[PDB]
Formats: structure tokens, C-alpha cells, sequence
């Protein structure tokens, strides 16, 4: 892969 | 171009503490550190952010390798397929940045990924950017001796000023 939490 | 996350998360102090938690059998345990310091001075050089390396304990930025679940919401999934994943600034899981054991990892003298190339980019999500439509930028969403894009380089500096 960007994750958001 | 460039973009950010929904509501520009950053970091909000001006030193950025980080840890390298595990390893990969690939590579001699000093040449990991000697790239991410690398990875992190690309984008550093461009903003006023410094980083502070701490070996214990729980830092910013959480970065290591691991096969399989590993405590978040997106386990690996062995060879192939996803390679690594990292999160937007914030408490706890934000800023971290992860990669599959379950692949080959190169510092450019044998076959893998390019560790270098990989983790700019993944750091480059653990300080607020997202993906890019420019091909050229480290930031584009696909893996294809390098540096920064001029579109990296406005982007994290849209987000952070100019050093
Ligand atoms: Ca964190
Ligand atoms: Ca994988
Ligand atoms: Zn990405
Ligand atoms: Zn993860």
C-alpha cells in the first residue's frame, strides 16, 4: 500500500 | 499531483521520535538502520522536522517487519500480494509503518525489493502524504538510484512549510 487510526 | 490525508494530519512538535522494533533475516541489522535514517533524511532535508532514533519502548514511529497478524486491522498475507502498509500521523497506530517478512528485501547488492525505495515511501505516508497522480513521484501508488520528485517535494512542503 496509506491508512488513516 | 500531490495529495495529503482528509484534514492534513501532522505531527505537532518539531522532533519526531522513532524505533525500528524488528528486523528482516535479509539484511545485516545496521544496514536497516542506516536506511531508514536515509528514507527519513530525504524528506526531512525539505521541512522543519527533525528525528530522534530511541532502541526501547514505544516511539512515534513504529516501523518493523512481520509475517501474518500482527496487531492491527490489516493482517500480511504471505508471499506476494500486499508488500507493506503505514499510517497517517496521529496517537498510537498513527505514524507506524509495517513490512512483509514474507518477501525478499535488498539493500541493491541482490535480488528483492529495494528496502531504500520502500521505505521512503512508506515514511512518506507516516508524515501525511498520501498517493500521487505524477508517475515520477515516490508517493505514486505503484513499485516501478533515486530522490524526490519536485511533486513530493511540494506536497510535504504544503503540509509542513520550508526548512
Ligand atoms: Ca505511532
Ligand atoms: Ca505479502
Ligand atoms: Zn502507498
Ligand atoms: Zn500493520
Amino acid at each position: 500500500x496509506g491508512a488513516v487510526x | 499531483g500531490y495529495s495529503l490525508f482528509p484534514n492534513s494530519p501532522k505531527w505537532t512538535s518539531k522532533v519526531v521520535t522513532y524505533r525500528i522494533v524488528s528486523y528482516t533475516r535479509d539484511l545485516p541489522h545496521i544496514t536497516v538502520d542506516r536506511l531508514v535514517s536515509k528514507a527519513l533524511n530525504m524528506w526531512g532535508k525539505e521541512i522543519p522536522l527533525h528525528f530522534r532514533k530511541v532502541v526501547w519502548g514505544t516511539a512515534d514511529i513504529m516501523i518493523g517487519f512481520a509475517r501474518g497478524a500482527h496487531g492491527d486491522s490489516y493482517p500480511f498475507d504471505g508471499p506476494g500480494n500486499t508488500l507493506a502498509h503505514a499510517f497517517a500521523p496521529g496517537t498510537g497506530l498513527g505514524g507506524d509503518a509495517h513490512f512483509d517478512e514474507d518477501e525478499r528485501w535488498t539493500d541493491g547488492s541482490s535480488l528483492g525489493i529495494n528496502f531504500l525505495y520502500a521505505a521512503t515511501h512508506q515514511l512518506g505516508h507516516s508524515l501525511g502524504m498520501g498517493h500521487s497522480s505524477d508517475p515520477n513521484a515516490v508517493m505514486y501508488p505503484t513499485y516501478g538510484n533515486f530522490k524526490l520528485s519536485q511533486d513530493d517535494i511540494k506536497g510535504i512542503q504544503k503540509l509542513y512549510g520550508k526548512r
